RNA sequence: GGCACCUCGAUGUCGGCUCAUCGCAUCCUGGGGCUGUAGUCGGUCCCAAGGGUUGGGCUGUUCGCCCAUUAAAGCGGUACGCGAGCUGGGUUCAGAACGUCGUGAGACAGUUCGGUCCCUAUCCGUCGCGGGCGCAGGAAAUUUGAGAGGAGCUGUCCUUAGUACGAGAGGACCGGGAUGGACGCACCGCUGGUGUACCAGUUGUUCUGCCAAGGGCAUCGCUGGGUAGCUAUGUGCGGACGGGAUAAGUGCUGAAAGCAUCUAAGCAUGAAGCCCCCCUCAAGAUGAGAUUUCCCAUUCCGCAAGGAAGUAAGAUCCCUGAAAGAUGAUCAGGUUGAUAGGUCUGAGGUGGAAGUGUGGCGACACAUGGAGCUGACAGAUACUAAUCGAUCGAGGACUUAACCAU
């Protein structure tokens, strides 16, 4: 738990801000097609932040053209150029799984600023 | 995990609204078919117009699934609905448009004509 | 199932070569002299490891 | 060929330079020590002995003490034998450090599987069940024993019993990174055995 | 992990909550072997709660200690005795407040017996 | 179908399920000869049994038809394999109705609705796990391998090349490279599952004298998450490259028979078959092997063989446990010591404790404060328990032989 810890500490990224589940943010992903380096912006609510160490991940959910697209990343990958933070939400959870349903039904369910 | 007897919804203006799965194309097993596979399928529900009738055996490809799809660097993508496009037994679609997001494991196959008709690709 | 044939004496007492007891692990309690069993309090003297247990 | 002996410590991850995730198994080591040579004029083959992970002098008996005191070292806990190798770059007392595997190589990993206990058939041999409804009284039982005509059971049936604990060899793995300082070996994939166990990392036989 | 001791998830908690206050009021009891090996890790945690002296610690321990009378004449209680006495006594000890001594077997069912006592 | 030799002091019959194994008169994959084979596809015959050989609709169904795939959807034996392994839809008990026959009771190789499936494994057999003695002194480890088992499958695409072939249409063998299906092995870092002594919210009612704060029961009361272990649907790997003899075929020289001829002398080549290469078990392989290291100058009886007693190396009893486990067994330890527990310090999980204060009429909100709580994860620290002790365990039989010296 220590010997592994250091050899993985060698590759930790140490420039991204902190954030909890339930706050909008913007990820700049360095998607590649083979000859150019585009950058796609994918913003949404952080449904989940899981794991610890170099194996730490997190999930972002948005609603694009009706249907909702979830998308998870390893926090320390180099295919992410930066991470903005749009706003902060007030939630009582650590894993927001009730949002996967409160999308339609002619009622908008969003969080509150804190 | 699309398998026999699944009911998918059609993601373009061909004339079908839902479709049922009759067979996964592949080897002699092939219980399951994830994003970017071709399926034999029968039209259950249809619109009054359209070029596709009710009760027809058509080819189809798969664009969205609830089951995710793992990528190279260990990143995942998921949706909340299964969706399909009706192939003409040639990789061209049998419609004109596409409705919604389309996955990215398509372009790595010969399905350029479909990813070129989508609003956006995630 | 039901026994096809009865069992002789020879087999009946070959089977019982492993059905017996074992002498326990006994030692001398060096406070009184009677035999206790190892790692346990001496129920005859009431002591263990020198000190006592009223 | 070449090979060493180490201890499994547990799995982890590393990013390559492409920026892609790779499962990785860590294996620590130490300087092994050649304790004996088996030449063809004394035995029927060619083989050296390797030692590993010395143990304190109270846990060693006099035979082992005398055996390991001819290379002038300390009583080793794991003793094995690497057979197929050139036997002129090895002397008794000399060491075999972890620095013999470059990055991107291809190795094999031999280790003892971890025990599962007394398991049935559905789990040991990967069989199928009967139904769980429709009036049945059959599920999780090993099936028919065979035909009536032999009047006996054929040698080779598959029944419950003790599972795991055997010796297994995985082939065509690959070294990721070799930390020469801390005596570490990052191998891609997973390897058999419970944590804190002996693992033999030889070179590739297929080629 | 831990032992199940033949009982159920609630009968087990009831038994342990009984034996804890028994050992507290008595300073030594006697029971079977395994049932006394599973108790010297539930008693020492409550002694560690008692060595804190806070109010949060008192309310955490009250949700585990039943209500018997320790000292009948002073109208004391298991909780107050725990805190005051067994915080004054084991003040410079770091772990290991108990000890187990083995008697022989029982007579009725040949089970092994033992003694447990606060050091 | 024929016979009636066995079974009437009792063997119960068809389909389906679980598990299979064998034969070749070969469905596929491999190698060839002829062709009314230009190429791509075919036909028929020869060698070949290593592996593979599907999901549904209708019918109790075997059978059978149809849908969609597939490299292919083989034919048969094993009491038409397997009911002290399953089922009971169909076969022939007692109830009832329809058709026909009978004057009637009733009958149907006619139809339809309903209808009890018993058994604690003695012996052989199969799968695992231990005690005993043997292996010419007593122990500890590393091994060789007579022999045994496992695996054995295939698709698409790009190139060679729109070249050979062909009016055109159409379109290759041989050889290279990627990437899949089904199957097997291992593992938990990722994605998920479970997690009944983990964290939080909440309903009813009883208890801690009361308020606050909590406990008991109601399926773990219910609801949302979830550590370690165990897991697949998740991840990694595998069936590679070859060698030696062959089958059918193709042969080179060469006579019997002045020529011809694959053969009688002689010399080759030639397959997913066979023996090795790959993986596992293996000296009870009574033919009981090999290598390296420890212990040995005792004491009594016995003319002698031998017997007995204390021991040496080593082992066990007993205790603390788990990377082990039905129980033995195995593995890590037993005070010059981190084996377990406790305590500290962390990782991860939950998610902002009690008290107090401020705001509000009140339900409540904010601050102190990533707070408090924490089972099975990691590291330090002898605080508690692994006390004292006992039992077992050698003294190495003969007979020949070869080389050296007298
Ligand atoms: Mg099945
Ligand atoms: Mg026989
Ligand atoms: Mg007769
Ligand atoms: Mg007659
Ligand atoms: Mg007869
Ligand atoms: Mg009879
Ligand atoms: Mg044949
Ligand atoms: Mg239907
Ligand atoms: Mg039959
Ligand atoms: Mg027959
Ligand atoms: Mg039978
Ligand atoms: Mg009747
Ligand atoms: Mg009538
Ligand atoms: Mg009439
Ligand atoms: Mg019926
Ligand atoms: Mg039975
Ligand atoms: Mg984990
Ligand atoms: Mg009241
Ligand atoms: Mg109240
Ligand atoms: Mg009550
Ligand atoms: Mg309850
Ligand atoms: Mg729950
Ligand atoms: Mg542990
Ligand atoms: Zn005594």
């Amino acid at each position: 738990q220590k010997l592994i810890e250091d050899i993985t500490k060698e590759q930790l990224r140490t420039d991204l801000p902190a954030f909890r589940p339930g706050d909008t943010l913007r990820v700049h992903v360095k998607v590649v097609e083979g000859n150019r380096e585009r950058i796609q912006i994918f913003e949404g609510v952080v449904i989940k932040r899981r794991g610890g160490g170099i194996s730490e991940t997190f999930t972002v959910r948005k609603i694009s053209y009706g249907v909702g697209v979830e998308r998870t990343f390893p926090v320390h990958t180099p295919k992410i150029a930066k991470i903005e933070v749009v706003r902060y939400g007030k939630v009582r959870r650590a894993k927001l799984y009730y949002l996967r349903e409160l999308r339609g039904k002619a009622a908008r369910i969003k969080e509150i600023r804190r | 995990m699309i398998q026999q007897e699944t009911r998918l919804k059609v993601a373009d203006n061909s004339g079908a609204r839902e479709v049922l799965t009759i067979k996964v194309l592949g080897g002699s097993g092939r219980k399951t078919a994830n994003i970017g596979d071709v399926i034999v399928c029968t039209v259950k529900q249809a619109t009054p117009g359209g070029v596709v009738k009710k009760g027809e055996v058509v080819k189809a490809v798969i664009v969205r699934t609830k089951s995710g799809a793992r990528r190279s660097d260990g990143s995942y993508i998921s949706f909340d609905e299964n969706a399909c496009v009706i192939i003409r037994d040639d990789k061209s679609p049998r419609g004109t448009r596409i409705f919604g997001p389309v996955a990215r494991e398509l372009r790595e196959n010969n399905f350029m004509k479909i990813v070129s008709l989508a609003p956006e690709v995630i | 199932a039901v026994p096809f044939r009865r069992t002789s004496k020879m087999k009946k007492r070959l089977r019982r070569t492993h059905f017996k007891l074992n002498v326990p692990g006994m030692t001398e309690c060096p406070s009184c002299g009677e035999m206790k069993l190892s790692h346990r309090v001496c129920k005859a003297c009431g002591s263990y490891n020198g000190k006592d247990i009223n | 060929t070449k090979g060493i002996l180490g201890r499994k410590i547990g799995m982890t991850q590393v990013f390559a330079e492409n920026g892609d995730l790779i499962p990785v198994t860590v294996i620590e080591a130490a300087p092994n020590v050649v304790l004996q040579k088996k030449t063809a004029e004394n035995d029927g083959y060619e083989a050296i002995q390797l030692g590993f992970d010395d143990k304190r002098e109270k846990l060693s008996n006099k035979p082992e003490k005398g055996h390991v005191a001819k290379a002038e070292t300390a009583p080793k806990r794991f003793v094995k034998e690497l057979r197929g190798v050139e036997m002129d770059a090895y002397e008794v007392g000399q060491e075999v450090k972890v620095e013999i595997f470059s990055a991107g190589e291809i190795v094999d990993v031999t280790g003892v599987s971890k025990g599962k206990g007394f398991q049935g058939a559905i789990k040991r041999h990967g069989q199928s069940r009967g139904p769980m409804s429709h009036g049945s009284r059959y599920h999780r039982r090993p099936g028919s024993m065979g035909p009536v005509d032999p009047n006996r059971v054929f040698k080779g049936k598959l029944l419950p019993g003790r599972m795991g604990g055997e010796q297994i060899t995985v082939q065509n793995l690959e070294i990721v990174k070799v930390d020469a300082e801390r005596n570490l070996l990052l191998i891609k994939g997973n390897v058999p055995g419970a944590k804190k166990s002996l693992i033999t990392v030889k070179s590739a036989v297929k080629s | 992990s831990y032992r199940k001791l033949g009982r159920t998830s609630a009968q087990r908690k009831a038994m342990l909550r009984d034996l804890t206050t028994d050992l507290i009021i008595n300073e030594r009891i006697e029971t079977t072997e395994t049932r006394a090996k599973e108790l010297r890790s539930v008693v020492e945690k409550m002694i560690t709660l008692g060595k804190r002296g806070d109010l949060h610690a008192r309310r955490q321990a009250a949700a585990y200690i039943r209500n018997e009378v320790a000292n009948e004449e002073n109208n004391q209680d298991a909780l107050q005795k725990l805190f005051s006495d067994i915080a004054t006594r084991y003040e410079e000890r770091q772990g290991g407040y108990t000890r187990i001594m083995k008697l022989g077997p029982r007579r009725g069912d040949g089970a092994p017996m033992a003694i447990i006592e606060l050091v």
